[PDB]
């Protein structure tokens, strides 16, 4: 198991995604109507992470947010004031994102991107070369069973585009800088680039690993933001438009949308 | 469609240096065969003639200072001088201030007598 | 020191420079 | 002094054989050595700030019958000479193509400025290009930052004019390279070929090359050209 596919998703064996917490006192659940339409300084404050798990519509047949709602959002200074946001960038509105975020005072700092990986052209590429005859690729994310492709480069999500195909995920890292605080913070303690395996079908769904990848990235860059006994009831942790799939998680405000 | 060959030559003929491109558009690889601010141009070499012409053989200095104005090495004066003179070691022409007839004839003879003696490695007869 | 001069990053022209500017300082130091 | 008198002979023996090698390659050079740069490639070495666009635009209006199709630049980013982000802004794209996409390679800390540059040389950002860094046993080549490790490079893509117009191809190649580091700044050939998949036997100016990057059918400047 040393080829090139196996090497890059070798991570995936070092970040399981944890139970969620039966502790109500270990995180704060918020269901809301509108997320854009509503204030959430009543929901948290002095929070370090706005994660925005959102999904762009980019084309009027699917569904997803769009940036009149990223800029109808509200993201006061009773919110994350000294902080970094993670949102999930497009090719079509990054400069559109970028412009409404430093509207909002969030400077661009980092890029952290997902290398999209298909297991179904991994698949694919096996059936053409020669276990692997019957196989879902979901099954594949999900039984970390992978094919041993040595060049990782033909197998990348190469999804619809009017350009160059979209073989990567964005996730947008912007700092709302404190002239009056300081944002603790542990440097270079992780890749901005990983790859992650991902579906055909499905370029925009990240894997349950690569979701805690991207949380253990957060909570390792900031550290004073975890669960901590002095964080109970002023999480520094909050996530916009969360699914039941991985927001239930210590230390993180998990802020819903219609459920 | 256009070719792109004569389109190439035509924009290296109004945009390109003198030492890039030739005198028909066609790419000047020895340009590119040397690292950047060391080429030896034909103009160099005309210099280097003249300075032989005027100065004696190892006046590099003085060459240098005259048809250069001190951006050239001395080292690669004397390995010119050696290249156009055919021995690898210039020392019976050492101070002897040979015109360009002269040193296209020693240059003639010096390329007959490493034929003869069997000797002749790139055309510089080997001591 | 002759590792300095036979780096492979060098040139031959830069390489017989230095060839000859060693030999001039060693020349001097042998009429020393 | 024996040891000094032996250390000059072993450097006249160098002296020699560096001089054969210098008289073979002076010789092969002279009669028939091609360079590594292809013919067709169009080098210009001139500085930015310093070199009279007007006459790239007359003629590449003459001898093409059109402007270019691409325009990439891997700019000398404030932190080989640099430039600064209003010098690299004072360069007239805007004339320079009409229809086509412009290729601004953007370190993390000029990134952001170069989506400023894009959209204030009249492009619209639609694409970027970024390049993992990669190494010789196929992993990533992890660097370093202030927040995460640098193991990447983004050229960030902007659309001008009409491109629909069967010179530029749609749903080509891809937007993630993943190459080994070849140098210093040296972006991979992968660019080159992408672009060429863009826009197929097209018109292309580069800005900021260096002897690496001259390629067929590309108009390259650079200080190092
Ligand atoms: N004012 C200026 N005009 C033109 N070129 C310049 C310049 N300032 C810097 N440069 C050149 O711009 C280049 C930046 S590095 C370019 C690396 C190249 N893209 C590669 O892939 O290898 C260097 O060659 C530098 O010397």
């Amino acid at each position: 198991g040393e080829d090139q596919l196996s090497l890059l998703l070798k991570w995936r064996s070092s970040y399981i995604p944890p139970q969620k917490p039966t502790n109500e006192d270990e995180y704060k659940k918020i269901i809301c109507k509108d997320i854009s339409s509503e204030k959430l300084e009543q929901h948290a404050g002095d929070v370090s992470a706005l994660f925005i798990n959102i999904k762009w519509k980019l084309s009027e047949g699917q569904s997803g947010k769009s940036i009149e709602d990223l800029k109808k959002l509200a993201i006061s200074d009773k919110l994350i004031n000294n902080g970094i946001i993670f949102i999930w960038s497009e090719k079509e509105i990054l400069s559109q994102i970028v412009d409404v975020l430093e509207a909002k005072g969030f400077n661009y700092i980092e890029n952290f991107m997902i290398n999209q990986l298909s297991a179904d052209k991994a698949l694919e590429m096996q059936r053409k070369n020669q276990i692997w005859s019957d196989i879902t690729p979901e099954q594949c994310i999900e039984q970390e069973k992978f094919p041993p492709n040595n060049y990782v480069q033909d197998i990348f999500v190469n999804s619809e585009y009017s350009f160059f195909r979209k073989s990567k995920k964005i996730l947008l890292m912007l700092r709302k800088f404190n002239k009056d605080a300081q944002l603790e913070l542990r440097h270079q303690r992780t890749s901005d680039i990983f790859f992650d395996i991902f579906e055909q079908n499905k370029p925009n769904d990240v894997s349950k690993k690569g979701m805690e990848f991207v949380y253990k990235m957060i909570e390792t860059l900031l550290p004073k933001a975890n669960y901590s006994e002095e964080n109970k009831g002023a999480f520094k942790m909050m996530e916009l438009y969360a699914d039941d799939k991985s927001q239930p998680r210590k230390g993180w405000i998990s802020v819903y949308e219609q459920e | 469609p256009l070719d792109f060959t004569q389109y190439a030559k035509n924009m290296r003929k109004d945009l390109s240096n003198q030492d890039i491109c030739l005198e028909d558009g066609a790419l000047n690889h020895s340009y590119f065969l040397t690292k950047k601010g060391q080429y030896w141009t034909p103009l160099n070499q005309k210099a280097l003639q003249r300075g032989i012409e005027l100065f004696g053989v190892g006046n590099w200095k003085e060459i240098n200072y005259d048809e250069f104005s001190g951006k050239a090495n001395i080292v690669e004066l004397e390995l010119r001088t050696c290249m156009i003179l055919g021995i690898n070691d210039i020392t019976e022409y050492y101070g002897k201030k040979i015109s360009e007839e002269e040193q296209e004839e020693i240059k003639k003879s010096n390329i007959a007598k490493g034929k003869k003696e069997n000797k002749l490695k790139d055309n510089i007869y080997q001591k | 020191t002759l590792e300095d001069i036979e780096n492979e990053k060098f040139t031959n022209l830069e390489i017989l420079t230095h060839l000859y500017n060693l030999k001039a300082e060693i020349v001097r130091r042998l009429a020393e | 002094k024996k040891g000094l008198q032996g250390l000059l002979q072993d450097i006249e023996k160098r002296i020699l054989h560096y001089k054969q090698l210098f008289f073979k390659e002076q010789n092969e050079i002279a009669n028939g050595k091609r360079s590594m740069v292809p013919d067709n490639s169009i080098p210009i070495c001139s500085d930015v700030t310093k070199l009279n666009f007007q006459a790239l635009i007359d003629a590449q209006m003459r001898h093409a019958g059109k402007m270019f199709d691409v325009i990439m630049m891997d700019p000398p980013w404030q932190l080989y000479d640099s430039l600064s982000d209003e010098k690299i802004q004072n360069m007239p794209i805007q004339s320079l193509q009409q229809d086509g996409f412009i290729f601004v390679w953007a370190i993390n800390a000029k990134y952001r400025v170069t989506i400023k540059m894009i959209e204030n040389w009249g492009y619209k950002l639609v694409d970027e290009i970024t390049w993992v860094k990669k190494t010789v046993n196929g992993k990533i080549a992890k660097g370093h930052g202030f927040y995460l490790q640098h193991a990447k490079e983004s050229c960030l893509i902007g659309v001008k004019g009409d491109v629909d117009n069967g010179r530029f191809k749609k749903n080509i190649a891809s937007d993630v390279i993943f190459s080994e580091r070849r140098g210093q700044s040296q972006k991979p050939e992968e660019i080159y070929q992408y672009i060429n998949q863009l826009c197929p036997n097209g018109n292309y100016l580069e800005i900021f090359a260096r002897r690496n990057n001259l390629h067929d059918n590309w108009v390259s400047i650079g200080n190092e050209l």
